[PDB]
Order: C-alpha cells, then structure tokens, then sequence
C-alpha cells in the first residue's frame, strides 16, 4: 500500500529487541550531546585530598587516585567515542557503498580493479595496520582517529554492497526499464538504490559498534587519543594497577563502554532479521 | 479385494491458518495407475507428501487414514516408516536441480538406495546396473560426476533409478516432468511406462494437465482448494466431463508494406572454459533471414538451448550483434543506432518478459510503475498521466480498485496483465512476447491469449510471441519458424505444420505433444 | 582444481606487493624525515641517527629502499632490539607459547561452538537455542580486554583458583583460563553462523528426497547436513582466526605472558616502532598465506566452485 | 613445545640519571653513588654484613689512633696501565679538601690534623696541602688526626677516600664523563657511543685487571635508568629485567602473592624523623623538653607501620638503624618512646603548667615523593589523642623545603631521614647532635653529650667503645631533641635467572656476586 519504508516500521514496531535496543541508543546520544545537563561538576578538577573514597551520596562513584569523582569523568569519555564511532560510520558508510555499489553494476575493467584493491585492503587486520599507523603521528586529535579509522573500515561493506548490486542486476526490471530509456547512470540509481540499500545499513550498524570497541582498546594501550580528553579506555589504563590490589573502579569506565557497544550490536541484529534475512546462514 | 491406499479424508493443515487439504479420497486397485490433476494451489504435492510424513514444518494429519494393506501409517512412528520408505513405496521428486546433494557424486548416491547390501563390492556395479537399465548413454563414465555437471535430461532419469531401487510395490511420482522440456519428457515418459509394468507398481503421478493425464493414466482424480472433485476412468472424463468445472478444464486445453526483415543474423560467445591460452567459442545463433507482415503473428519455437533468448534480445537492440542486418520499418537501423534514433524508436516497440515474479521492481507501486514509461517520455503533464492510466487499466480487465498495491500482495496473472499493460502505456506498434504465458496454470493462460488476441484485432499490432512448445500456437499465431542448434530448421505457415511436416524433427516436435495421435 | 589454484596464486601475488608496499609508504613517505618518528622515546643523537641510516638506506630513491627492505626481511635480518638482540632471535624464541595458546584457544573455540550450535540447530524454536541465541549475543558486545580484566580479576582477586600472573611458567593448567578469555569472543560468532546454517540447511529439498529413501537417521543427518553447514564454518574460521591474531595483544599483556604478543605489547607501550614494524609485516605475511591456505581447502571440499 | 622470553646475558639492574659528573667526591646521592662504588677500589672493602677487609692498603698501624701509617701493595694497575701509588691518594684526598675546588663531600676530611687551613677561609690558603699527609716512600705515606678516632680506620672504605689516577687531575671536565677505575668492573666499551648512554643506560663489564675481595661472578650489568618504579616493576613481570631493588607502594601487599619467593627482604640502615626547632614558642626551657617527650611517647608506631607501609617499615627502639653493627635493641630506658596515652596526658598535665597551650602545630614536608598517607596518619593519631590540633603542611618543592632549614630553623617544625655512609652508630649520632657540626637543624646543645662521644671515640678497643656509646645514647633519652620513627626495610624482587641475590646492609643488593645462568 506505501512505501516499504512504512510497512517495515510496523512490522518492527513490535520487537521487544528494537525497543530496547531504541531507548538505550536514544539515551546514549543524548548523554553524549548534551553532558553539562545532568549534574554540574567539571571532570578535570583535581584534588589530592581525597584519593580512594568510597560510593556515597556526596560522591557517587567514589573517587579515584587524584580525586576525580569517576562520575563527571564517565560522561565525556562517551561524548568522545560515541562522536568518533558516529563520524567514522557514516564515512565508511558513503564510500564503501558508492565504491561496492559502482562496481558490483558495472563490471568488466572496473570491479576487476575494485575487488584488487578491496583485496589488498583486505591483507590488513584493522587494529594491526591501526596501531603501526598511529606511531607516527604527532597531532594526535579526534578527528585524526576518525580518518585512520575509516582508511581500512571500508572494504567490508564494499563487498556486501558490490554482491547485494551484482545479484539485483541479474534480474528483468532493471532489463525492461533500460529497455525503453533511461541512460545506464539514472537506471541505476532509480532502480538499483532502494531494492539494495538494505544490507550495506546492517553491515554499517554493526561496523559502527566495531569501531566503537577498535578506538576504545586502542586508545586503552596509549597511542590512541591524547590524555587532554577524558575517555574510556585511557581512564582505564591508569586504574590497571589497583585492580590486583582488589579495588573495583576499573570497572564503572568499562561498565559504560560495555553498554553502548551492545546497544549498537543488538539493533543491528534487529534491523538485519528484518531487512536481509537471508544471507544470515552463510555470512557473519 | 485389499486395494492398495485408500486415503479416504486427509484433513492437513499448516499452524492453525486453515484446512489446506480438505476431504479427498482415492483407492488404487494395487496394478493401475492412478493420475490426478489440479491447477497451481490445488494441493496435490501436499496430500502426495503427507501420506510418506515428509510434509513440511507446519504441517500435521487432522483426522482421515492411509492404509496400507490394511495397515494405519497415519501414527507416523518414525521407527516403523523405515520398514516401508524405499522398501514397499518409492518417491520421485519435482526440481531436478535441486534434489541431489550437489557435493556428493551422484553415483555415490544411488550406491546407497540399496542400502541393504554388503556396503563394499557389489554396491559399485549394481548401481552402474540399475543406471544402464535408467538409460542413461554411459553409466560408468557419468557414474563419476557431480550433479551441478548433468543437463536436466539426465538428472531425472537419475531421480528415478533412485526411486526405483528396492522395486517398490507403490510409486508416488510428484510431477517428475515438470521443469523438463518436450522432446525429452516424451521419452522419459515413454522409458518410465516401459519400466513400470516389469514389476507391477502402481505408479500414482500427479500432473496438472487433462490431455497428459488421460492419453497416460487409466483412472483420473480432479481436485480444486483441496477437495476431490470427481474421478472415473480417462476417455469417460475428457470426453464426457460432468461438473463444470471439468468441462471448463478441457475447454481450455490447446489441441486445436513489412515492417523487419532480418538477415544473415549471426553472434558468437567468445568463451573461457579454463586454461588462459584455450579460448574456444560457443556460436549462438546463425544464418537467420525472414520477413514480418504487419498486422500478423511470427512466433519462434526452439528447444531448451536452441538460441531464441538471444535472438530476441539482438531484435530489441539490447545486444550488440555479429553480423547481419535488422533493419525497422526501412527507417529504424538496430546495428549502428543513430543519436535521437534511440528515443524515436523505443516508443514503436516493447518488449513483455519471461516470468511474472522478478519483473516489476518491486518497491514500486502499480501506478508508479505504469507511469514510468509515460515519464521517461515526458508526456502528460500531472493528471492525465491518471487519465492515461485509469483508461489502460481498464483495456485489461484489472479492477480499478488495484492502484496503490505493491507487486508482493498480487496473484499470478495480474502480474503479467500489469507487464502487458505497461509496454501498452506508450502506443507501440510490435511487441514481442519472450515467453509470457509460460509459469501460469491452463485457465489464466488460456484468459491471457484471448486478451492478446483482442488487442490485436482491436490495435493492429504485431506479436512476435515466442514459445518453447508447439501446443500453445494453433489457434493464436499464422506463421511458425522452429530453430535448433542456433540455425533455421523450417519456416512456414501453421497449416503445412499441422498437416504435412517436412522436416524429420518437424514431425517428432509435433508428436510430442500431449496429443499422442 | 589444477586451474583453478593456478588462479587463486596469481590473484593473490598482487594483494602481497600491495599490502606491503603500503606498509612500507605509511611509514618512509607521511612523517616527512622519517628519521624523527623512527626514534621513539630516547633522545636523538649522530651515534645512533646514522646506524639506521646504513640499516634502511635512506638516501636512494623509494623503490629501491623497498626492494631492499623486502630482500633484508626475507632473508630472515629483521633489525635490532632494544636490548641490543637481533628481533630474529626474540621470535624463533617466542613462537612456542604463542603457538601453544592459540591452539587451546582455537580448540576450544572449534568444538563447543560447533557442538552447541548443531545441538541448537537440529532442535530449532527451543528454549536451549534462544538461550544459546541471548548469551553469544551478550558475549559478542564485550571486548575483549574488559571480559580480560573481568576474568583476572574474578578468578585470581577474589578467589585464587587460577593464576593472576602467567610469569613464565606455561603449563596448560595455567594457560587454561587465557585461552577461555581469548576464545570466547569467535567462538560467540562461530556458534551463532553454524546456528542459522543448520537451521536454514535442514529444510532443503535433497535431505527430503534423501529421507524418503529410508536412510538411517544419524546418517542422513551427518552426510546430508554436517558437510554443507559445516563448510562455511571452516571459511569463517580461516577469516577470524586471522582477525584474532592482533586480539592476542591485549589478552597477552594484560597477564604478562612471555610470547610474542607480549613482545608487541612491550614494544608499543614503550613505543619502539622499528621493533615493531617489522613484527607486524612479518604477522600480516603469515595472515596472507594462511588465508591462501584456507581458500584452497574450501575450494577442495565444495566442488561448485572447483569446476576450473 | 617450549617457550621463553629470551633475554640478553649480563644482568638488567634499575637505577636512574646521575644528576652530577662521576666524580668520587663530586657526588652525595644513592642514584649515584651505587654506580662509582664498582669502578674504584679504596684501601678497604666492606662485605654485605659491613665488615672491612684489606683491598689496596698493605699494612695499617695505629699505636695510639692518631699516627696512621698506611702501605700499599705494589702490584696494581688502572684500567689505562698507571700503577697505583701513594702520590694518587695523596693527591685525590688533597684536591677533594680544597675549597676553591668546591667539592660535595669535603666535611669527611675535617679530622685531618690542618683541614682549617685549607677549608676555613682564604687567608692562608696559600699552602693546599693538609699539614698531615706526608710521603715516606711511593708505596707507604703517613696521616695524623685532631684527637685519637678508633673509628676512623674503618670509613676508610668510603666511597669519597677512593684515589684517582694520574692523568685525570688536569682534566677534570672529561674524567667527569669518562672515568678511569681499577674497580672490579669498567665501564662498557662495545658499539661506539657506548658507555652513559645519556638518560638511557650505562653498561658495565668485568675488570681483568682485578685481584681483591669482590671478583665478579657474572658477565656484567647495565643499570636501566627509570622513573615511576611501578613502571620499573611491570617491566620486571613481563620478564624485562632481574632486580627491582625497591618494591613500588602500589603493590608492597600482594607481590609475595604473584612473585612466590622471588622476593627477599632485609634490614637497611636509614631511618626517618620529624623534628620541631628549639626556637618557635611553647617549646623551649623544661616545659619544651616535656613537650617533645609528650609528642614523642603519644605515636602508634606499630600501627601505622602494619597499616601503611604494611611491614616495609619498623618501629625504632633507638636513634640508630636495625643492622647498625653494635646494636642493642632492648637498651635499659627505652620505655621513654613508646605508645600509652596514659604517660602522654599525665605529661601534658605535668607540662602545660608554665604554658598552657599556644594554638596550631603544623607539620612542613615534601609532597612530591609521597608521605600524605603517613603525614596524615601520624597527624590523625597525635591530634584528637591528647585534645590537641596538629595537621599537615605541605611545601610542593623540596628545594625550597631545604632552603627552608638552611634559613636556620625559623618555624613550622617539620621532617627530615637521615640516611648513613658507613656502618657505625657515631656516624648516625655525631653529625646531628653536636654543638655546630653543620646539620644540626634543631641546635641541641649539650656539652656533656658531646664530651661523653668524645670519651667514647676515646677507647682502646671497639667492642667497649660500643658499650660507651651504647650509654651516651641512654643519656640522650633525658634530652631527645628529635624523635624518632622508625627505620627502613627493603624487600628485593630477583626474576627468574639470577639466583644469588641478597640485601646487603643499606637495601642495595650485592651486585658483585650475583650469578646469571
Ligand atoms: N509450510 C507451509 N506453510 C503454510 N502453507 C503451506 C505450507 N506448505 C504448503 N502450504 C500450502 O499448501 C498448498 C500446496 O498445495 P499444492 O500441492 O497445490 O502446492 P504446489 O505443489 O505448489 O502446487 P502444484 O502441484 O500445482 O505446483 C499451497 O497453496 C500452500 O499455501
Ligand atoms: N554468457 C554466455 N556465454 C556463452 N554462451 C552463452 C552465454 N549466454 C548464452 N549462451 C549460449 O546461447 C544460449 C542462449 O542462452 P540461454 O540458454 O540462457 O537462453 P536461450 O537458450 O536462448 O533461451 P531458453 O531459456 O528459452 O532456452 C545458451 O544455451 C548458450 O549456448
């Protein structure tokens, strides 16, 4: 009756799973837009005076060694990596799909040079090439994580978009439109965009939580981002010594790291059981 | 006395939605054989697999029995059924492609349908046995080939040395021939019925013709939304049909200046099988010249592999062909299409495609797929462009109430009426029919011809309908052109092929309907 | 087969020079001179600002530094330490404990993944498969330095069962519970990919044609499903296990395992990239050929696409 | 099979950055001074328990104590081929006295029987040669001393008597950086631009020119320099290096737990007091004696030594260290300093009858190396115990903490360890306690104390001159210008290969004997 961008929301609405999944990525967002709304205090204030008190209603989650509430300091390590994770999906999301989309339609003497040059961005484990990369930078920002993040997040999505694009293309409406018109560019984009677009947002939503958990434990090993940024995994580093002392405040950082990774993971499994079953028995 | 499976009152139904087989019965006299036929949806696989307990997750028996020499094997009993499956009642499935473990070596296959033997000696040479007595041309050297490698000719006689291993006293063959072709379901039919009577089986085959099932079987079964409908012997029926609804099924049943000249038409494939410096190529169709009265019916009929797909595709301009000229209406050259050619003449002619299920976008809805042709154009501006379409929805038959819907929540026909309607929205002068009435059962095939009958006579177009049997020709087209091997065999009028074949193939193409005269 | 790996090898001579070509641009093209990043930590001085000069020949054009550099990797001279050791001599003396996780890793991963998901498969709706369902699920989002520090600390912390601190003394009842926590993440994959593979593969038509003709049911089930589910859990093995590798890192250090990923995780800690380079080209090397490995073991057990 | 985390063969020690050129008598630090003590070789050599032995000198004699007539065995060399002769302790004791040469450790030489005239003032520096050291052949020469000192013939071993060779005492600059030494090691000579490596390391070998007490059993060190020593440990555990010689704070409490008896312990000779000036009001006359005898029996030593330091500490029963060779723990009178809130009202009711209270006591310290924990803890435990309101004060920088004291003892009593150079209990009792014997940051003045350590220098025999000091000691109890807290106690972390490691007397281990195999 519309658009199977209306039906699809219906036939969701009703999933436990994306409810969940829904609020909790709502309030992750909002957390990590606007922090300054849920209390007052500054994070990077530091006093020695009190280094290991205990939860209370003065301080919540207690202190940690310089006096930092672990409270305030939980709040803008999300804003950072929930910005890198957002920043660095979309962009890999763009290209992977332009790039896998343009050669999956196409075919000879360019998704010959396309699945080269996948293939060989393939050779990389991410977080190897990441770490040999990030040695040699000095400007170490946000925005520099982001871009070397994107660098090798692509060719994953390059080739689910090229197989979803060279499977549609192998049937008769994308024959008949040509058939009368339309120019191999405007077909393709009329025709094959909405019919494919699915799978390449799965693997996007569940890279975006790859990524999340790639910066977070590169950052945790201290060549990821500066100490000018209050962030998890960096926030856990200096708590690694007094844990086998048997104080638990390594474990309110990672508490919040282990969440919205999840929230991301376990949508995407939504929005893939309803948008591309298929390819669940022989992919993932 | 004591006939053989009597399956009075098969109730299945699939997670609670409805009674999809209701009351039907039937009584083989244990050395006949029994046919019976139904359109698509009439559920007959269903009630053929739910008396072996293959039906599907859903489904489960609701009340009735299956007896078998007086025994109930309606308590399923899965300890009790392998003393009967492959033993006292073969199978025979549908798809030849995709009943075979594809990496298994079908002759490892067979070797174990037998499965009661000494599993190391003679399980090799008694399957290389049962598949020369299948007929296939050389049992030990196909005996070692996977079954992605064998042409459709082949699979089937394979799934029926599997079926026919511990000789069963009951076969439920399931519309063996169903994706075969003609010229080879014949055959395979004729080895079938040769082997059958050697044993005595009974061989119960469902089908979904009427002339098949009678010039074959001797009793026959009618069933519509699962209820039998009648049953007798076969002349009895066909000729004298009681219900209406029989009557209806025979009725339906198909027994009885120019504007393109092509020329010397030739296009090969310069394929790869292997080797970097071994490039041999496959030439797919050659040596085609003919001629197209306006106003008339040209259709092509070709085997499975004759290399008519191609030929089609090379009249529309869509493939760039070899060699040869395809000149349109003395104007219109298909080999170098000029620049405005290409718009000033995809508006004379449109194509109609093969089957109606992967043909229509399917995120569009009816009438933004219609339009679409009526845009590309630019013409109509933004309500006679509903104009346009509340008039073409009405020249097929297609409710008025059907706008808006999505190709997802349509029958069958409507498909292929909405295809029709579509390359009908900009006034063409030839369409040409790649197979259209071919996926659809009798009754909407036979509506469909009509409606393009009617067009016809009520436009003056120029169908260039194509086919892959010759039943469905008579009483539509004028002029045939059968094509094998990529080359012409004959090009004449309906009456010389009819009457007076004067080819060797001609004759055993048009005996191999199911006229059987 | 014969043609077909003679395609598979020449497809892949191409991903090699690329990877390490740009392994050897990123580093020796961006940071301009790159004599300022390849000092880490310790002051630069004319004593040792000229020893890596002579060792990378720094002063010809790129392509034959590359060549070069290529040439002195194969022919087994990797540098030198930190310690004034040949980085060789570390690994050939690094590769047993390293190898000796990752196989308990591995095994563990391979049969309770596989067990699980079978027994999840052929019993489909159950209770048992949503459970198994839930837990990869919550095991997946994780990572697997913080499910680290949680087991550490849990099990050596709280109450001492298992050793805090593998320091040297690699007995398997002491690398037990390292390998568990390195494991556990693919294994959440693998049982969830074989999962939906048998489920989607016991409904096919050949198993139905198959179990009409009275076959035993521990046979057709065995044959006709555990070889065509059980293939693509072998090609997503291959891929994950290359991808585990560098997971090994933090898994390593965080219990001061001496191996080669302990080797890494001091060389990046103490940031020396020309000891680390190195290591990582020669892990991304191995990576490859066993990817090639693995690709020609699925191409030998599914003959659709062994066809040439 | 197999494993191993292959390390290079010599040894991999902590230490840090010398802030000062290798000179013997130009540096004053243990970061420093653990370094120089393996590339020399004095007239005496001290073994791990702290007893001298002949190394260098051939035959000392001492009829009275005062006239030392020292010779040296003839055949030895440097490490450059220079034979070691009288003229080059002569000569090294000489340039080391001499103001104008502005060295560290020139208060040793004070009993040298002309030390004025050449470190008092320039009026009659003209002569820079001590009246006392004379040269009777290249191989023996004489020294005379103020007043009879049994106890000097035993600091002989010192780091700062050490001789120095000839070709240095025009180059100063360059010996700074490249020192000569007949020591049992020598600086590292491998790859050019070895040895100080510069804020990196320091690599030493084996001296074959050696024969003394202290052959190495090992193939050499290379002292890592560091900082923040928790680093230092985690690179222990990950099999990086082989003696920690200091355990971190952080993990003092569970590195038996992951270390399993790789991991000694042993008594060191520094220990740490807190002082308050005898000039800030309230605190002198009677009433300031009973003050400081209040303040001092009102501590919970044990306490905070099990609960903070968590037995990295003990507490003192007297004003000298644990391995002080010649110490008495249970002396007769030590119940003074000790823990019973009864003995310290009763006093401050005794006391505060000629003052009754004044207002705050505050505490100075250092707060970069970290002593809030116990600052704080001794804060707690000497307020709120006696209805009194002492707290902490802190100075971030120790420079200006040190300017602080060098402004003679203007206010804000504070705390200050002293540390000791060589095993004997006058070194711990004299430079503190005496009338203007430079530190004596609290200006105790009693020449009846300093007459009874003059008497107790003044024996024949050492075992009696223990004995006296043994009671001089006693008799400071009346007083205690300071009170003391405890000593110190090291705990040394070996890692997997070395196996013959122990705490000598100061927490250095014995890196002489330390067998790698
Ligand atoms: N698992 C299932 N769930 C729900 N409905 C089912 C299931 N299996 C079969 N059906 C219903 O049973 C009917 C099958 O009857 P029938 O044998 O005519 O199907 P068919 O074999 O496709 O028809 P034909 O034999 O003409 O090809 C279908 O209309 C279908 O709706
Ligand atoms: N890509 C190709 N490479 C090589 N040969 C081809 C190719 N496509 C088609 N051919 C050859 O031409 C024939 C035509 O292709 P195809 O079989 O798909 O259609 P067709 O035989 O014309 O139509 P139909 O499906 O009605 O039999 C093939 O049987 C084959 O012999």
């Amino acid at each position: 009756h519309t658009g199977f961008w209306l039906d699809a929301w219906r036939g969701l609405r009703r999933r436990p799973k994306f409810v969940i999944a829904a609020a909790l990525i709502l309030l992750i967002l909002v957390v990590a837009a606007f922090p300054s709304l849920f209390t007052a205090a500054d994070p990077t204030y530091a006093d020695p005076s009190q280094s290991m008190l205990a939860p209370s209603a003065a301080h919540w989650f207690g202190t940690d060694l310089q006096g930092h509430d672990i409270y305030s300091r939980t709040v803008y390590g999300a804003r950072a990596s929930v910005t890198v994770g957002l920043g660095a999906t979309l962009a890999v999301f763009v290209v992977g799909g332009a790039l896998g989309a343009l050669a999956g339609f196409y075919g000879s003497w360019i998704d010959a040079v396309v699945s080269r040059v996948t293939d060989v961005f393939l050779g990389l484990p991410l977080l190897l090439a990441a770490i040999v990369l990030m040695q040699v930078m000095h400007h170490r920002t946000v925005w520099t994580v982001i871009a070397i993040l994107a660098l090798f997040g692509w060719p994953q999505v390059a080739r689910i978009a090229r197989g979803a694009v060279l499977e549609v293309r192998a049937s008769d409406y994308v024959l008949a439109a040509k058939a009368l018109g339309l120019n191999r560019f405007q077909i393709l984009l009329r025709h094959a965009l909405p019919n494919a677009v699915g799978p390449v947002i799965a693997v996007a939503t569940v890279a975006l939580g790859i990524f999340i958990v790639t910066e977070a434990t590169l950052s945790y090993l201290g060549v990821g981002l500066p100490t000018s940024v209050v962030s998890w995994g960096g926030d856990i580093n200096v708590a690694q010594t007094r844990l086998r002392s048997g104080s638990p405040i390594l474990f309110y950082p990672a508490g919040a790291l282990a969440i919205t990774v999840l929230a991301f993971m376990m949508m995407g499994d939504a929005l893939r059981d309803a948008l591309d079953p298929a390819s669940r028995a022989w992919r993932a | 006395a004591a006939p053989l499976l009597s399956v009075e009152g098969l109730e299945v139904t699939f997670g609670t939605d409805a009674p999809a087989v209701c009351g039907v019965d039937l009584a083989v006299r244990s050395g006949q054989t029994v046919a019976v036929v139904g359109e698509s949806g009439s559920g007959k696989s269903t009630t053929a697999a739910a008396i072996l307990g293959l039906l599907p997750a859903g489904g489960r028996i609701t009340a009735g029995r299956v007896v078998f020499d007086g025994r109930d094997i309606t308590g399923a009993d899965a300890k009790r059924l392998r003393s009967i499956r492959g033993r006292e009642i073969g199978y025979v499935p549908q798809d030849p492609m995709t009943n075979l473990n594809p990496v298994w070596k079908v002759g490892f296959q067979v070797t174990e349908a037998l499965r009661a033997n000494t599993d190391g000696r003679a399980a090799r040479r008694r399957a290389v046995e049962l598949l020369a007595e299948a007929g296939l041309p050389d049992p030990a050297k196909q005996a070692g080939r996977y079954p992605h490698q064998l042409s459709g000719g082949m699979c089937q006689r394979a799934l029926i040395a599997i079926g026919l291993a511990g000789r069963p006293r009951l076969l439920i063959a399931d519309q063996p021939t169903s994706a075969l072709d003609v010229t080879v379901q014949r055959q395979v039919l004729d080895h079938l019925q040769g082997l059958t009577d050697e044993l005595g089986t009974a061989l119960l085959l469902i089908t979904h013709d009427l002339a098949l099932a009678a010039q074959r079987a001797e009793a026959v079964v009618v069933v519509r939304r699962g209820v039998v409908v009648e049953s007798g012997a076969a002349q009895s029926i066909l000729q004298s049909p009681q219900h209406e609804y029989t009557r209806r099924l025979v009725a339906a049943a198909p027994s009885l200046g120019d504007i393109l000249v092509v020329s010397e038409l030739t296009k090969i494939y310069r394929e790869s099988r292997g080797a970097p410096w071994r490039r041999v190529e496959s030439r797919a169709v050659d040596g085609v010249s003919f001629r197209l009265p306006r106003a008339s019916t040209l259709a092509i009929v070709g085997e499975s592999g004759s290399g008519k797909s191609t030929l089609a595709r090379m009249v529309l301009g869509l493939l760039q062909p070899t060699s040869g000229t395809v000149v349109f209406d003395g104007t219109y050259d298909v080999g170098a299409l000029a620049r405005d050619q290409v718009l000033a003449f995809r508006r004379r002619v449109q194509p109609v495609f093969q089957n109606p299920y992967s043909s229509l976008d399917p995120m569009y809805s009816v009438f933004r797929a219609i339009e679409e042709p009526l845009r590309v154009h630019h013409v109509g501006d933004r309500r006679q462009r509903q104009r346009a379409v509340r008039e073409l929805v009405d020249q097929v038959a297609l409710p008025s109430s059907i706008l808006g819907r999505r190709p997802r929540e349509l029958s069958g026909g409507q498909r292929q009426r909405v295809a029709i309607a579509r390359a009908l929205a900009l006034r063409p002068e030839v369409l040409v029919c790649d197979q259209a009435v071919s996926a659809l059962d009798v009754l909407v095939q036979a509506q469909i011809l009509d409606l393009l009958a009617d067009l016809q006579a009520d436009l003056g177009l120029t169908y260039l309908f194509i086919s892959h049997d010759l039943a469905v020709i008579r009483q539509i087209a004028d002029d045939v052109l059968v094509m094998r091997a990529g080359r012409v065999v004959e090009h004449a009028s309906t009456e010389e092929v009819f009457s007076r074949p004067r080819h060797e193939y001609t004759r055993q193409l048009l005996q191999a309907i199911p006229g059987a005269p | 087969m014969g043609w077909y790996v003679a395609r598979r090898v020449a497809v892949m001579v191409p991903v090699f020079l690329g990877a390490t070509l740009l392994i050897y641009g990123m580093v020796f093209l961006l940071p301009g001179d790159p004599v300022a990043a390849l000092a880490g930590d310790r002051p630069l001085t004319p004593a040792v600002a000229a020893q890596l000069r002579s060792h990378y020949h720094l002063d010809d054009p790129f392509l034959v530094q590359y060549l070069r550099y290529l040439g002195g990797i194969l022919h087994g001279d990797l540098g030198r330490a930190y310690s004034g050791l040949p980085v060789s001599a570390v690994l050939a003396h690094a590769f047993p404990v390293t190898i000796r996780l990752a196989l308990i890793a591995l095994a563990v991963e391979a049969v309770l993944g596989i067990g699980f998901g079978v027994i999840a498969g052929l019993r489909q709706g159950g209770i048992f498969d949503s459970a198994v369902l839930v837990t990869g699920l919550v095991i997946i989002a994780i990572p697997i330095f913080v499910l680290g520090f949680l087991a550490q600390f849990l099990f050596g912390v709280q109450l001492e069962i298992a050793p805090v601190t593998v320091g040297e003394r690699a007995s398997v009842g002491r690398l037990l519970l390292p390998g568990i926590v390195l494991g556990a993440m693919s294994f959440a994959y693998v049982v969830r990919l074989t999962r939906s593979a048998v489920a989607a593969n016991a409904h096919a038509d050949y198993v139905r044609t198959a179990t009409a003709k009275g076959l035993s049911r521990p046979r057709v089930v065995t044959v006709h499903i555990l070889r065509n589910s059980l293939i693509p859990v072998v090609t997503f093995l291959g891929a994950d296990l290359g991808a585990l590798m560098g997971g090994a890192i933090v898994t390593e250090g965080i219990f001061n395992i001496h191996g080669v990923g302990g080797v890494l995780y001091q060389a990046v800690t103490r940031q020396e990239t020309p000891t680390v380079v190195s290591i990582v080209t020669v892990l991304v090397l191995i990576y490859l050929i066993t990817n090639l490995l693995v690709d020609l073991l699925y191409a030998a057990l599914d003959p659709r696409i062994r066809y040439g | 099979c197999g494993g191993g985390v292959l390390s290079p063969d010599v040894v991999l020690v902590n230490g840090g950055e010398p802030p000062n050129p290798l000179i013997p008598t130009g540096t004053n630090d243990s970061n420093g001074g653990r370094i120089i003590d393996r590339l020399f070789a004095g007239l005496m050599s001290y073994d791990a328990v702290g007893k001298p032995s002949l190394e260098v000198a051939q035959s000392i004699e001492s009829a009275d104590n005062v006239n030392y007539r020292i010779t040296v065995k003839p055949g030895w060399k440097f490490t450059d081929g220079s034979p070691v002769t009288a003229h080059s302790f002569v000569d090294a004791w000489n340039y080391g006295a001499l103001s104008t040469n502005a060295q560290l450790q020139q208060h040793f030489f004070s009993p040298i029987e002309g030390f004025d005239d050449v470190a008092g003032a320039p009026g009659d520096k003209s002569r820079t040669t001590m009246s006392g050291l004379r040269v009777v052949n290249d191989l023996e020469f004489t020294v005379r001393l103020k007043a009879p000192t049994i106890d000097f013939t035993l600091r002989l071993g010192h780091s700062s008597f050490y001789p120095l060779p000839d070709s240095a005492f025009r180059d100063m600059a360059a010996f700074g950086r490249n020192p000569i030494g007949n020591g049992p090691y020598k600086l590292a000579d491998g790859p050019a631009g070895p040895a100080w490596e510069h804020n990196v390391r320091i690599d030493l070998v084996p001296n074959p020119d050696y024969h003394g007490n202290r052959k190495p059993r090992n193939k050499g060190l290379r002292f890592e320099f560091y900082a923040n020593l928790d680093t230092a440990y985690a690179d222990l555990l990950s099999g990086n290096l082989d003696v920690l010689d200091t355990i971190p704070p952080s993990a003092l409490t569970v590195y038996q737990r992951d270390l399993g008896d790789h991991a000694t312990s042993g008594p060191a000779a520094i220990n740490q007091t807190l002082d308050t000036p005898l000039r800030l009001p309230h605190f002198g006359g009677e009433e300031g004696r009973l003050r400081r005898l209040a303040l001092s029996a009102a501590i919970n030593r044990p306490q905070i030594c099990q609960q903070i330091f968590a037995g990295t500490r003990s507490p003192a029963r007297d004003f000298t260290a644990r391995s002080l060779p010649g110490f008495d723990p249970n002396l007769p009178g030590n119940e003074v300093l000790d823990y019973d809130p009864q003995r310290a009202r009763r006093l401050w009711a005794q006391a505060d009858a000629i003052s009754p209270w004044s207002g705050r006591y505050a505490i100075a310290y250092n707060a970069d190396a970290g002593h809030r924990d116990w600052v704080d803890a001794v804060a707690n435990s000497i307020k709120n115990v006696l209805g009194i309101d002492a707290v902490a004060a802190p100075q971030p920088t120790f420079a200006g903490f040190r300017t602080q004291i060098t402004n003679r003892a203007i206010d804000s009593a504070f705390r200050a360890g002293w540390r000791g150079a060589y095993p004997s209990m006058i070194e711990f009792l004299a430079p503190l306690f005496t009338a203007g014997a430079g530190s004596n940051d609290v200006g105790y003045i009693n020449p009846e104390f300093d007459a009874a350590l003059a008497a107790a220098e003044a024996a024949p025999t050492l075992t009696e001159s223990h004995e006296l000091v043994n009671d001089a000691q006693r008799i400071l109890f009346h007083d205690m210008p300071v009170v003391p807290l405890w000593d110190y106690i090291s705990v040394v972390g070996w890692s997997s290969q070395v196996s013959n490691v122990t705490v000598t007397w100061n927490g250095l281990p014995d890196y002489e004997n330390i067998v790698k195999a």
